[PDB]
């Protein structure tokens, strides 16, 4: 995996890929890295696939149960503190999930990282998985608050093909999300091999690459 | 030391159509280097139009599927003799296997049968539960050999239209029900061929609205 | 986790056109030592099934024991234990099949490799292994341990798919097994001379034989063998 | 965490905690607070393995919160660090012990006194005029020995600090992004917003 | 750790009519790390071609070490090395590292200059020859290859036949791994003439 | 292996069983391991079959070169070529071995030479995994210059129970006589030792 | 592997099987086992494919040479010892374990040979993976005074055993007949048991379906004249 | 040593190299030069355990300079990358190998081209427009595979140098103490002393 | 490197007025195997040494060997070879150790522990311990094994001093050695009854005794033991 997420000024990007490895085989070409918790709520997938699914959809019913009791959609600090409680109870045991919840609240737009040592930190752009080095470089020389949302779409998505193409373990195709307070909204599946081809040509890019 | 795994072998094959789907698998049973049996069946009916097999430790594999069939039967009991749909099977075995997540059932499962709209629908498990639903998917010891073949085959990857040269890709026709058997056929055959844990026969489940049907197939015995 | 003591090696068996023949050696070795050598490693269940058990003697005498006491449950309350609802092959197995792999799973297993063979209500043969994994498998020929490397390309020569089970007689069958015990007594350093043999026929009911040993052995050609390669004396 | 810093000056004390977090290879967080306000004149930073440290200083904040509201009272730094202690000291021979260590900053309005006191992750409290965690302690307290003086104003405080922060810049390995620094006195905490 | 897997890489060989084909990915890398995308792993010693999968270092290392065997070879002989007069040298050299041995997967493929007859080999790391009809494959999706290989080939191809079958093999079986593609080449060799083509592929 | 080699009053006899394993599996169950170094010097071979093999070759050699240069070597020098190569190669060897020959002087002499490489001349020795199980009868029912046909039955009776309970021994017995009349080979099959 | 050697009458037949395995993997589905030690003189290998290989043809050079010294045709007793005193030499690290049979003036003769430089005599032997598969058949029907004919079928019978019933034994049964006063016959695929069916489908591709970036000619031809 | 980076521009090979040296939890040296001169136009750069790296370079230095003696001309990059290459294979299956990975970046006057190969302690070797070694290149060749032309100036290679460094500053744990930079031309070696 | 195979346990020894007593059993064994009942662990060297020798025995016969060609090369050359240039214990003890010390210094010793006792040209006394380590010791009393556990604390009794050697008397040092070896054989379970024992006086020479047994054993207070606690019958 490469998975991305970053706050801007028009709401929160979230990119992954959707490769799947077992060792060296590439056991899957596209799997689902975001799992939808609510309208206004995103989790995103890396380490273990079955520790990620099951801990992030037992969350969304501990999310969904806050609305039912309190009439009131639970805030994205909130959330992950549940989930990174969860992943305290299993100290040590060895599960393996590094994930982003990614959303918009009464504070605004909210991003939170967490992981299986129960690690919790809030900040504006977020990278995890094998590629993650790959993805920062890009975000890093190329992020701005003042983001348009079609730039700040192709920012998370070219940076996930940066790590797509250097990494052996991240690729498939890119995911794309956009996070308002209307809620979120997919931004469809992008396969990275006519991705590639079209950024190279267009963007100038990749100009070692031959094509 | 005791080792509570072991690696009964065996390869499995599950295949979504437009309105029906495929789940195959090998005969063969086998330790180190010895058969146990040449025809010991891995795919089975559960019921409500569900197909599955669990294919790697075939102690774990058999308690799965029969916690499975068992998790049916009191689906009927619980909500009415409502009928599981496919999704619902995927989400409840995906709870079975993380019951052991400390302690897993060595299996790859593979689910098939058809969804609420009544196309073709193929789920597929990790031992430890995480599962999405597929079009295609080879499990097992010979599944390295059989997805690529599939890549190229069913979804037509790498493929492009001749005089185009790379520009236009070939598109993605659905393929029938005698197709997909061709190529499940082919695949295990070519399996058996390089794979010493594959062969003795081929039992293959068809489902369909009218519900599901068997074919049974020779494989080499070497 | 335990480590097997006092063991018993192979069992085999196979099915031929009306039943089932299985068979096992006599022996209890304790490691390279032929410690024991009057032990009954096929246990009857009734007048229609036999448990063939291999491997650790002490869980063997547990798995008896519990065989024993699961006729005396099935009696209980039960005007038909003698016929409708007595216990069935595949009743039995599944029962042990049960504890195996309970066993397993609670990481302290019995070291056994078992075959059971009989014949059903319906007439139907039975044949299946499990063993202290809690792995089954059902073949035409089953066999553990070393029988399953010798014995069994022998029976399958005989019955190498289910439509040669029809044509398959019960003294071809018995023949087949009695030169199967032999080929392991040549060849099996934890075998023994003397065995037991069960037919369950579906006509002729439990035939249980004991105190059976190989015979018509060939050892003559040993004379001629000198040396290790140059000696000719 | 890597580097906390603590210095006991005339009428306060000085807290300095870097603000570097690390997954793998990969500096995710470079504006971390590694610290919580147990009461309003009780600072305790914290450092040591990933995910223990906050549950661990939030369970201690939770503690004397719920202790301040039962007895309308804030507990003196010398009862909270004996607390903390115990806690600590309860935890090393548990199954899975907490492996954190701290340092404690608090003003005794009743003693009108500033007091520093230094926690390890086994139970080993002591007070200090400066003290440190890990292998902070090697590079600044030298530093330290040389320039302390217990009549030192906050301000002179802040400036022996920075040295000892130059000093880890020099000669550390590890790029600890800067250090987020804190003021316990007489009215309360507050953070140095510009260091 | 495992030397055959450090830098990835595959090669695939296939047998037509009068014709045969060797073709690689060019991929290198450090594990997880793309390296390079022009990693050939095909060589040529005069008509004979040479192809070699595995630990990097010594495929470059054998290219230059066959490249002075057959130059002196040809020196002395006055002829160019044959097919199956090479595919023993590979053997002999391999097995003389016995128990230090190169970390590789070579795979041979020419026409006999004499007899027009199409030849392929695959060896083991120390020296075992395998002599298929069919086709040879080697890499780190060799698992992968044999599924391809063994369901597409037909024997007696034409040229531009045996071209689509073996770029296909390798190009699927190579997008199932993680540690090949980054590119291909194919070659296609007939008895006076021999067409070399990059594939386009997916760059992940 | 069960292997013993036995003085008698007109010679010597070696006897050995003739199983060969492979952990459970029985790789020759007809083994000759009654085994010729000259004319009227045998020995009996135990542990690594490579071993004793390889061994076995160089003492011939070394034996074959002392009678071209100094005559017939005595059973006591042989049994010396044996252990010099037992000793001195102890690190890397697994072989325990019985010595027996006959001199018209000397008439039948034992020698065994255990793993260490040590010697030690007997008027009977035992040897091998099956010489555990018959240490208490063979001490009880040994005497010294027994008859042909007496030490026949006493090792035809001991190996008789060494392979009973030794899985590793089995198969047929052979024996080696020695004496100055020549050298006779006896087979024993189990149909014969069995039932004693 | 599955190799087996039986003795017979008038000689001495030898056989194996054709696969080669690399891990589960076939690598050779039909690769060959009997080796040429001599003329009259053949071995078949289990265990490291090149180490069988590399130690058959070394012994056999040195026959080769020893035969050209001594104007006398090779004994299968001098294979034999070469071939012990070299893997004994190497401490069991050449895999190589071989059923080493011919005729010579001396007349027939059949050993196994292991890695660790054990030999062994018989009259009927297997080894490999699938040797107890073999043995069993091999126990069942041998006896002494076999034809050629009888031997042939007892060999390949017992080939059979391991190629059906051993997962690491396969695809063909190859044999040499070695026969006192005869030249050696080798039935290279004496039996072939296990062809490929027909496959449902043919994946011949359109002519211009896989997607190219560049063409070159590749010179292989010599620096030329003019 | 820690991070090396190389990469190829229109009419020079540019080569950034870090400056620390740690020993134990200590950084001895700050300005530390991991580079040889192996001829007039021929630069290596080197990273690896600590001692062979230097001895292994100045023995390479010694060859090449015995060689530009003997025959009074200087070898071009690519015959000394292939010296260096076969050098380095041949250690790796030696008693004890050299653990020393290496850059070397020249300017053939033959060709009038520039030159950068990448080898690592193997003896893997490729020529590259840009590269790295170590854990260098998983935070750097994201901005160099999007910023890269063939094209380029010396000063825009060096503008894309920075922002290599700059990345490497945000995102790598270690403190690497900046880079000494030197560019490789048709006029030979000069080092960038302001960077 | 090795581990010793066929060894030999105990060897004790003491100093008297006018000499050393020297003693060991005749057993060697397998390790809990009492395998070889008939080995001599004494080895004279001349009329005026002897070397005992406990630990592994193939090591043993290899320095036995090297003893006798000690006394082969020192009377080449030597018209006074049985006189004032013969071998002394003293020279026999330091080749010895020399031996042990560059043995242990190869990382292959001579698994042995050595006691050589003897009289030497002037008279004295001559008693020291070598063993594979090539450490070296003496003292009025030495043992190996065993011995140095039980025997010492017996012998010290006598000859707890230097001066306490001249009022020891040669019947008193053997009754001691003879009460010490049959404490041996009540407790070592590696010991057996047969022992053999030398006497080297300045006055009356060696003396070799062989074929000795342990007697006057006391066993007839067992038979009221009964159980382990609270057993009567
Ligand atoms: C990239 C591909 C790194 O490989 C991502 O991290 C990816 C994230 C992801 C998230 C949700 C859904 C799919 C994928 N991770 C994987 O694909 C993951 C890699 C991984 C395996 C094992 C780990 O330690 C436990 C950590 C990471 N692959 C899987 O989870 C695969 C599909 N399944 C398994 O590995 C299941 N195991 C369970 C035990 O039996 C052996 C196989
Ligand atoms: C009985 C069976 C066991 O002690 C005999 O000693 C017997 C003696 C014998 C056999 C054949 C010819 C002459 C004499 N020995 C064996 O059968 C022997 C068992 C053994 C093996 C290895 C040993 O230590 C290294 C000790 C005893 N069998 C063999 O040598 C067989 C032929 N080969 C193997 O078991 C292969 N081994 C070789 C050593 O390394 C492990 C694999
Ligand atoms: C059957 C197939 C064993 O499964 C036979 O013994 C067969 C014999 C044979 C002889 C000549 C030509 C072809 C085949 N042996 C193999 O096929 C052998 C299997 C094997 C693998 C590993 C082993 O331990 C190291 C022993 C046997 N296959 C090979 O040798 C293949 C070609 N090579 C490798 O797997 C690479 N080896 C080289 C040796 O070092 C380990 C990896
Ligand atoms: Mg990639
Ligand atoms: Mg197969
Ligand atoms: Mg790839
Ligand atoms: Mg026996
Ligand atoms: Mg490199």
């Amino acid at each position: 995996t490469t998975t991305l997420a970053f706050k801007f000024q028009h709401g929160v990007i979230v990119a992954v890929d959707s490769r799947a490895t077992a060792g060296s085989y590439i056991s899957s070409l596209r799997m689902n890295k975001v799992i939808e918790i609510n309208p206004y709520l995103l989790g995103t997938m890396s380490g273990c696939a079955a520790d990620c699914q099951y801990w992030e959809r037992l969350l969304a019913k501990e999310c969904r149960l806050y609305y039912l009791r309190n009439g009131e959609r639970i805030s994205v600090s909130a959330a992950s503190k549940l989930l990174s409680n969860m992943m305290l109870q299993y100290r040590g045991m060895g599960l393996s999930m590094g994930s982003m919840i990614c959303g918009w609240d009464k504070k605004g737009p909210g991003l939170y990282y967490v992981d299986d040592n129960g690690t919790r930190l809030s900040g504006q752009m977020f990278s995890t998985g094998s590629g993650n080095t790959y993805a920062y470089g890009v975000l890093d020389s190329n992020y701005k608050w003042d983001l348009s949302v079609e730039d700040a779409l192709y920012l998370g998505k070219r940076s996930i093909l940066a790590a797509a193409h250097r990494d052996a373990y991240s690729g498939g195709s890119v995911n794309l999300y956009h996070v308002t307070e209307d809620g979120w909204i997919y931004h469809g599946n992008h396969d990275v091999g006519e991705l590639f081809w079209k950024v190279k040509e267009e963007e100038g890019s990749f100009n070692n690459v031959i094509g | 030391q005791f080792n509570p795994y072991g690696d009964n072998g065996g390869t499995i094959l599950g295949i979504a159509g437009e309105d029906f789907a495929v789940l195959a698998g090998d005969t063969r049973n086998i330790t180190d280097y010895s058969i146990n049996s040449r025809y010991e069946p891995k795919v089975f009916d559960c019921g409500d139009n569900i197909v599955m097999s669990a294919n790697g430790f075939a102690a774990d594999g058999d308690a799965l599927v029969k916690r499975f069939k068992n998790s049916v039967k009191w689906y009927h009991f619980d909500h009415n003799d409502k009928k599981l749909s496919i999704n619902s099977a995927a989400r409840n075995i995906q709870h079975l296997l993380y019951s052991r997540r400390f302690f897993p059932y060595y299996v790859y499962n593979i689910i098939a049968g058809l969804d609420e709209d009544g196309k073709g629908a193929v789920y597929s498990f990790d031992p430890v539960g995480s599962y999405q639903r597929e079009q295609c998917r080879a499990g097992g010891a010979a599944a390295s050999l059989i997805m690529p073949f599939l890549d190229n085959q069913v979804n037509f990857k790498n493929q492009y239209e001749p005089g185009t040269n790379g520009k236009v890709k070939k598109p993605l026709k659905y393929l029938s029900v005698e197709e997909v058997i061709k190529l499940v056929r082919d695949s295990f055959t070519s399996a058996t061929e390089r794979h010493i844990q594959v062969g003795d026969g081929l039992e293959i489940l068809i489902v369909t609205k009218d519900g599901v049907r068997k074919e049974f197939y020779e494989l080499k015995r070497d | 986790t335990q480590q097997p003591i006092v063991t018993g090696t192979s069992v085999i068996s196979m099915k031929y056109d009306n039943g089932v023949i299985i068979a096992a050696d006599n022996l209890g070795s304790y490691g390279s030592l032929l410690r024991f050598n009057g032990v009954e490693r096929l246990i009857p269940v009734g007048d229609n099934t036999v448990v063939g058990i291999s491997g650790d003697i002490s869980d063997m005498q547990h798995i008896e024991r519990l065989l024993k006491d699961l006729v005396t449950e099935n009696a209980y309350d039960n005007p038909l234990a003698d016929a409708e609802e007595a216990l069935e092959p595949s009743y039995i197995f599944e029962y042990l099949a049960t504890v195996m792999y309970q066993r397993r799973s609670k990481m302290n297993p019995l070291w056994n490799a078992i075959i059971v063979a009989g014949v059903q209500s319906n007439g139907d043969q039975f044949l299946r292994y499990v063993n202290l994994l809690g792995v089954t498998y059902s073949s035409p020929t089953l066999a553990t341990g070393f029988g399953a490397h010798m014995a069994n390309p022998l029976l399958r020569k005989v019955v190498d798919r289910e439509s040669d089970i029809p044509k398959t007689t019960v003294q071809v069958a018995e023949e087949a097994i009695v030169n199967a015990m032999r080929v392991l007594y040549y060849r099996d350093a934890r075998s023994s001379r003397n065995f037991s043999l069960a037919i369950i026929d579906k006509n002729t009911g439990l035939t249980f034989k004991k105190n059976l040993q190989v015979e018509n052995m060939k050892w003559d050609f040993a004379k001629d063998i000198k040396g290790y390669g140059t000696q000719k004396i | 965490m890597d580097i906390i810093l603590g210095i006991r000056v005339q009428d306060s004390v000085i807290l300095a905690s870097s603000k570097a977090v690390t997954r793998g290879i990969s500096v995710l967080k470079d504006s971390d607070d590694k610290t919580r306000q147990l009461s309003p004149h009780t600072l305790m930073s914290f450092a040591g393995e990933a995910g223990d440290t906050v549950q661990f200083a939030e369970y201690i904040q939770a503690n004397i919160q719920l202790y301040s509201i039962r007895e309308d009272y804030e507990l003196s730094p010398q009862a909270v660090s004996s607390f903390v202690r115990q806690e600590l000291a309860k935890s090393i021979r548990s199954r899975r012990p907490y492996q954190v260590n701290v340092l404690i900053g608090g003003y005794d309005k009743k003693k009108n006194k500033p007091e520093l006191y230094q926690i390890d992750y086994l139970g080993t409290k002591v007070e200090l005029p400066y003290g440190a965690h890990g292998y902070s302690g090697f590079y600044t307290f030298s530093l330290l020995d040389h320039h302390y003086r217990p009549d030192m104003t906050t301000e002179e405080g802040l400036d022996l600090l920075k040295l000892c922060v130059q000093e880890l810049e020099k000669r550390m390995p590890m790029d600890f992004k800067g250090v987020i620094v804190k003021i316990v006195d007489k009215d309360g905490i507050r953070q140095v917003d510009d260091f | 750790s495992d030397p055959s897997s450090i830098n990835g890489g595959i090669v695939v060989a296939m047998t037509g009519k009068d014709c045969v084909a060797i073709a690689c990915d060019l991929r290198l890398g450090s594990q997880s790390l793309g390296v390079s995308n022009k990693f050939e792993k095909i060589f040529h010693y005069g008509h004979v071609f040479l192809g070699i999968t595995g630990l990097a270092t010594d495929v470059t290392t054998l290219n230059e070490m066959f490249r002075y065997k057959t130059n002196l070879y040809k020196l002395k002989e006055e002829r160019a090395i044959e097919p199956e007069t090479f595919t023993q040298l590979v053997s002999s050299s391999l097995y003389e590292r016995r128990f230090g041995p190169y970390f590789v997967g070579p795979v041979v493929a020419g026409i006999n200059s004499k007899s027009g007859k199409p030849f392929i080999a695959g060896f083991d790391l120390i020296g075992c020859i395998d002599e298929a009809k069919d086709f040879i494959v080697s890499g780190t999706a060799s698992d992968q290859l044999f599924g391809m290989c063994e369901s597409l080939y037909e024997p007696n191809l034409e040229p531009e036949d045996l071209f689509e079958t073996i770029s296909q093999a390798l190009l699927n079986a190579a997008d199932r791994d993680a540690l090949s593609g980054w590119g291909a080449v194919v070659y296609i060799i007939k008895k006076d003439e021999v067409v070399k083509r990059y594939l386009k592929m997916r760059q992940d | 292996t069960s292997i013993m080699a036995v003085t008698f009053k007109d010679g010597v006899i070696l006897g050995a069983d003739s199983r060969t394993t492979t952990g459970a599996y029985i790789a020759n169950r007809v083994t000759d391991k009654l085994t010729r170094v000259h004319d009227k010097i045998w020995c009996c071979r135990s542990g690594s079959a490579a071993d004793t093999q390889a061994i076995a070759d160089i003492v011939q050699y070394h034996l074959e070169l002392y009678t071209s240069q100094y005559g017939t070597p005595s059973t006591e020098t042989a049994a010396s070529v044996f252990k010099e190569l037992c000793y001195e190669n102890k690190d890397n060897l697994t072989a325990g071995i019985i010595v027996a020959g006959y001199d018209d002087k000397n008439k039948g002499e034992v020698y065994t030479i255990p793993l260490g490489g040590s010697v030690h001349k007997l008027p009977y020795a035992i040897a091998g995994s099956g010489s555990t199980f018959i240490y208490g009868y063979c001490d009880k029912n040994f005497r010294e210059n027994m008859s042909k046909e007496e030490t026949v039955d006493f090792i035809k009776h001991s190996l008789s129970q060494a392979i009973k309970w030794d899985g590793s021994s089995g198969g047929v017995i052979r024996m080696v006589v020695l004496t100055a009349a020549g050298v006779e080979r006896l087979i024993f099959y189990p149909d014969e030792y069995e039932q004693l | 592997t599955t190799i087996v050697g039986v003795k017979f009458n008038n000689g001495v037949v030898i056989a194996a099987d054709t696969r080669s395995t690399q891990g589960p993997i076939v690598a050779d589905k039909n690769c060959a086992k009997l080796h040429r030690i001599s003329p009259k003189i053949w071995c078949a290998g289990a265990g490291t494919a090149a180490d069988t290989e590399a130690v058959t043809q070394l012994i056999g050079s040195n026959i080769e040479l020893h035969s050209l010294y001594t104007s006398r045709e090779p004994r299968v007793v001098s294979a034999l010892q070469m071939l012990k005193q070299h893997l004994f030499k190497y401490q069991g690290h050449i895999g190589a374990y071989l059923i080493v049979a011919g005729v010579d003036p001396t007349g027939s003769h059949l050993f196994s040979i292991h890695a660790h430089g054990s030999t062994d005599v018989g009259y009927y032997l297997s080894l490999g993976s699938g040797s107890l598969a073999a043995m069993a058949v091999l126990e069942s029907h041998w006896k002494q005074d076999l034809t050629k004919e009888e031997a042939i079928k007892l060999a390949s019978d017992a080939i059979q055993a391991g190629i059906w019933n051993d997962l690491g034994s396969g695809s063909n049964v190859d044999v040499c007949v070695m026969e006192i006063g005869k030249d050696a016959e080798y039935l290279r695929n004496y039996l072939t048991p296990n062809v490929r069916e027909e496959k449902q489908k043919s994946y011949k591709f359109p002519r211009g379906t896989t997607a190219v970036l560049k063409e070159s000619i590749v010179n292989i031809c010599d620096i030329q004249e003019e």
